[PDB]
């Protein structure tokens, strides 16, 4: 569930 | 002639997802990061006239210099003034423990006028204390809240880590290098695109770079406060890139 606050976001599985 | 962290319009310093559009050029270190032909992708921010503060994630697109290139003095994310400069990126130096911050050398030093003016660096290991109002500034997604395409600012209180760490709120993911920073209730909150991008805390007369805004989970939620690289466990390691490189 942990979202990076870049364009675009980069995401992760929890 | 200007000192670091003491901006030369005042902040509009209203009580990015929510928040206002700031007093144009109110934040004179904040950075839009921008690849060769593209963009605003992420935020940054000057700490000296050839050094940019951003998160390591932001260079993912490319290991290079020259893909990069930073604009300093904006308050449009698209339409950039006919006073703003830009500027290659020289040298990516990432933080050596895989944390998630790095710094950028710029080609060439910027000129430091009223409008570009670095911010000022905390102390080793300060640990901002529960509940500060501190401002975070950027370009990123508004999730339909005004100012879309203009440098916004919203100021949101710490969260200690030990608090945010709870099971209902961000359940152990914290690391003793990050701080937690918004309202419990939600709606205010960086966002996307405002990544590598300054979160400052005012002390005595100017203001601290103490964050980097990193992650969350989403934004704005409700009982999920956004994630910053904690600077103060990073000047240090800073000082010494600057000094031998």
């Amino acid at each position: 569930g942990r979202c990076t606050k870049s364009r675009p976001p980069i995401c992760f599985p929890d | 002639s200007f000192d670091c962290g003491k901006p030369q319009v005042e902040p509009k310093k209203c009580p990015v997802v929510g928040g206002c559009v700031a007093h144009p050029h109110s934040w004179p270190w904040q950075v839009s990061l921008r690849t060769r032909f593209g963009m605003h992708f992420c935020g940054g921010t000057l700490i000296s006239p050839e050094w940019v503060l951003t998160a390591a994630h932001c260079l993912e697109k490319s290991p290079r210099p020259s893909s990069y290139k930073v604009i300093l003095g904006a308050h449009q994310e698209v339409n950039l003034e006919p006073h703003v400069q830009e500027i290659e990126v020289s040298r990516l130096f990432l933080e050596p423990t895989r944390k998630d911050i790095a710094l950028l050398k710029l080609s060439s030093p910027a000129v430091i006028t009223d409008k570009v003016i670095p911010a000022c660096l905390p102390s080793p290991n300060y640990v901002v204390a529960d509940r500060t109002e501190c401002f975070i500034t950027g370009w990123g997604e508004t999730q339909g809240t005004f100012g879309a395409g203009l440098l916004k600012e919203a100021q949101l209180p710490v969260i200690e880590n030990k608090v945010c760490n709870r099971y209902e709120f961000l359940n152990g993911r914290v690391q003793s290098t990050e701080l937690c920073a918004g309202h419990l209730a939600g709606g205010t909150d960086s966002c996307q695109g405002d990544s590598g991008g300054p979160l400052v805390c005012f002390e005595k007369d100017k203001y601290i770079l103490q964050g980097v805004t990193s992650w969350g989970l989403g934004c704005a939620r409700p009982n999920k406060p956004g994630v910053y690289v904690r600077v103060s466990r990073f000047v240090t390691w800073i000082e010494g890139v600057m000094r031998n490189n």
